[PDB]
């Protein structure tokens, strides 16, 4: 699977949403019903399945699915 | 005086996942003790426990929410949902500020504590889950239920070890009797059959090692006991003011009339030989209810199947009752369910209530040869039908010498 | 009616003092007890500081054989409870015994020995687990030990309601006295969560401040630059007593406990509602139980954890409860100096509210350079405040799960 | 006696009792005030120092200060 599919799979599983809801312009909190701790463990799962450390200052910047795929792409 | 009655029941036990299935299995002398299969028990001296079989909370707690809570929290939520549904209470915005909870646990989320500390020891604090604290601390059961049902009343959580279940219920009634609430969801939940739980209780030499026959391991008052058996589950009661319950046309299982407390002031894990603290707790429950020991038909004893604890509780009951000692009935359901620790006094309170509804007494199984010199009838092997039973008494004693007793009256 | 409850004994271990009076003196001087953690490596930890208990010596009270059987938070609670029992001057007789109990709890309990025992388990199996693991870590053992040490046979309970434990344990202690199950109660809480699991788990929830370059300026309740709370360790113990029982023996009487209210947010598992409805309900219930008006409140020892949402929510709740008198009443957070003692917070802070009535002085909210815009409350910033007419003080505590508690104390 | 005398040192250390009291014929429970838990952690400390392992059945018979010395020397 491409990295976009892996990011969407992690998001859909962590936030408990069907894969058809994981839209690229959807926000974790606004569209998919997350709080702080939800997005924190979401980023932690992304860090695990991609072997990449994400600083806290750079993690708050990742709020949508597109922000996650862009970070995994560039890094 | 404001009177408190029970209007709802909910329970998860090693012998059933509802109140009635558990009650049926207890009256039939069914053992819910089996070998541990969720972790390797090769090096553990005790390889069995009273586990909850075929647990399904998926219809109540989503998997995203399930990952944020230890198993004991999931047990408490499920039992609390059952009790709220059994009461039929309708939560309004005028009702909210008068309904709260009093739910606790003996040790709490050992399983997720181990998981988070394992991640910490393997990959540092960055691998700790952000849900660690809210998934393990003992009050979160009361937290979630109040969020799920919009309860805005007083929420407390008593964690007095093996006495939690009774204390949480007792002070819930107190909170109602004082006027701070009209309805309270009270009880306890426990899931200590973890590596740290089984290993730590075996380190203290408090667990039975009858691995060759786990269902015969729990033998309260029997001469060949060798420690207690761990049990998991949760018990939840819905306490309500009596006028509030009749005005609502609620179902009323029984009335909570007696609540006594005491301390052993002896040892941190062993009770005194004479059982002074247990007797003081029972006497305070009697005087708080305003009855005599003879008026008690059934005592759901603590009965952990330890050598010292069984003798101490039998001696305390003999002291409290005297002439009625040969008359009053006493049994230990932990012979079938095991020791549910902070949830013990919760689920056993339910049993005390159901006894008054069905005028029947669950037995003390595995009681082949009772202790010498003990003249009590522990209702051995088989259950016993009774008539005229108007009062039941439930005991709970915990580490630190803390003790509690509850008395329930019919209708 | 009704039996009245008074405070007849105090005991405390805090990051700014190891007795009641030294802590109170340091708090009135605006002293910070926050320093870098040095008992474990904090290289990978985002938060490297806390409010620690300095130069703790319990050898005269707890023997070395007994110390190994109890976590640090139990040792704090035992020492503070011994101080409170000695400060009350109560003489335990065998006729007195059955009427004296305890109500002492903790937010999380014995994290340190849980880590040690699990490390032994992961390294050498369940055989390396200590036989004292359970009795050294579970939260009720403080009340267990004290009742054994002083021969107390009365009711002993242990409330573990997270950051609210300290208040609840005290409140129901008064209840147990007012109901008639006891004449005197040792109540409070103890906490020692500045462990690897404690700091790491609270930082995992993104709840801790990360101002490692200046730990004493990190705890800044209501300041525009707050970024989470600072962990604190210690214990607070009060000796509550019935009024006639206390007057007959001529005991010390610090204040009277008149108000105790409880509430639930029914909102989120860690975040409070924006309006602070649960905090207001708790304060209103405490008021009605005491039978006074909001105007009669001179000082409010706020919870004030220095979180962005929590401070705003409690300030909003105070605005609602007091209304016109909101600009008059004093409110401050001693957590600006001691940090967050979690299950022991409401204990030690209750002591502060009581001591406020005795010395007619109010400890400040240090590090409060720039308060939030639009908030017109007087948070007693920078320095302490002398007060002339103060008859009632209010102590708040809010914890995880949305549980809330409030206590009201009256002078003499 | 040292490398045997070690046993008396650990006994007095575990039970919080003077070294003059750890007589060879002493019962941890009777004379030195050891409870069951004090007795398990005492055996555990003996296991730790000597880098040996005692079965629980072999630990049930270790109740005196001289008892400990004989069995310890043995293995
Ligand atoms: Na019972
Ligand atoms: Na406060």
């Amino acid at each position: 699977s491409t990295i976009e599919e892996r990011v969407k799979k992690i998001i859909g599983e962590q936030l408990g949403v069907k894969q058809e809801e994981v839209t690229n312009n959807a926000s974790f909190v606004e569209d998919l019903g997350a709080d702080s701790l939800d997005t924190v463990e979401l980023v932690m799962a992304l860090e695990e399945e991609f072997d990449t450390e994400i600083p806290d200052e750079e993690a708050e910047k990742i709020t949508t699915v597109q922000a996650a795929i862009d970070y995994i792409n560039g890094h | 005086k404001r009177r408190v009655v029970v209007t709802g029941l909910g329970m998860l036990s090693p012998v059933g996942n509802t109140v009635e299935s558990t009650w049926k299995a207890l009256l039939a002398g069914q053992s819910g003790i089996s070998l541990i299969d969720h972790f390797d028990t090769s090096a553990y001296a005790t390889k069995f426990a009273g586990l909850v079989k075929d647990f399904n909370c998926e219809d109540i707690i989503s998997r995203k929410e399930q990952r944020k809570m230890d198993a004991f929290i999931q047990y408490g939520i499920v039992a609390g949902v059952q009790a709220m549904q059994d009461s039929g209470l309708e939560i309004t915005e005028e009702n909210a500020t008068r309904i709260g909870a009093a739910i606790g646990s003996g040790i709490g989320g050992l399983g997720l504590i181990e998981e988070n500390h394992t991640s910490l020891m393997n990959g540092g604090p960055r691998k700790i889950s952000p849900f660690f604290v809210p998934s393990t601390i003992v009050n979160m059961v009361a937290g979630h239920l109040t969020i799920m049902y919009g309860l805005r009343g007083p929420s407390i959580s008593i964690a007095t070890a093996c006495t939690s279940g009774v204390h949480n219920i007792g002070h819930a009634a107190r909170i109602i009797a004082y006027g701070d609430a009209d309805v309270m969801v009270a009880g306890g939940a426990e899931k200590a059959s973890t590596p740290l739980g089984v290993g730590g209780f075996g380190a203290a030499r408090a667990l039975s090692t009858r691995n060759d026959n786990p269902q015969a391991a729990s033998r309260p008052w029997d001469k060949e006991r060798d420690g207690f058996v761990l049990g998991d589950g949760a018990g939840m009661l819905v306490l309500e003011e009596y006028e509030h319950a009749k005005k609502r046309g609620a179902k009323i299982y029984a009335e909570l009339v007696g609540f006594g407390m005491s301390s052993d002031a002896y040892h941190m894990t062993s009770p005194p030989e004479n059982g002074a603290g247990a007797a003081l707790a029972m006497a305070n429950a009697l005087r708080d209810a305003g009855i005599e020991a003879s008026q008690i038909g059934y005592v759901n004893a603590h009965g952990t199947s330890t050598p010292a604890g069984d003798k101490a509780e039998a001696q305390a009951v003999k002291t409290i009752f005297g002439e009625a000692a040969s008359r009053v009935l006493v049994s230990s359901t932990k012979s079938m369910t095991g020791h549910l620790l902070g949830a013990a006094g919760a689920v056993e309170s339910i049993y005390s209530i159901l006894a008054l509804r069905d005028q029947a007494v669950p037995p003390t199984i595995n009681l082949d040869n009772p202790d010498e010199g003990c003249d009590l009838d522990f209702v051995p092997h088989e259950a016993r039908q009774v008539s005229g039973m108007e009062y039941t008494l439930c005991n709970s004693f915990g580490f630190g010498g803390t003790n509690g007793s509850l008395i329930f009256k019919k209708i």
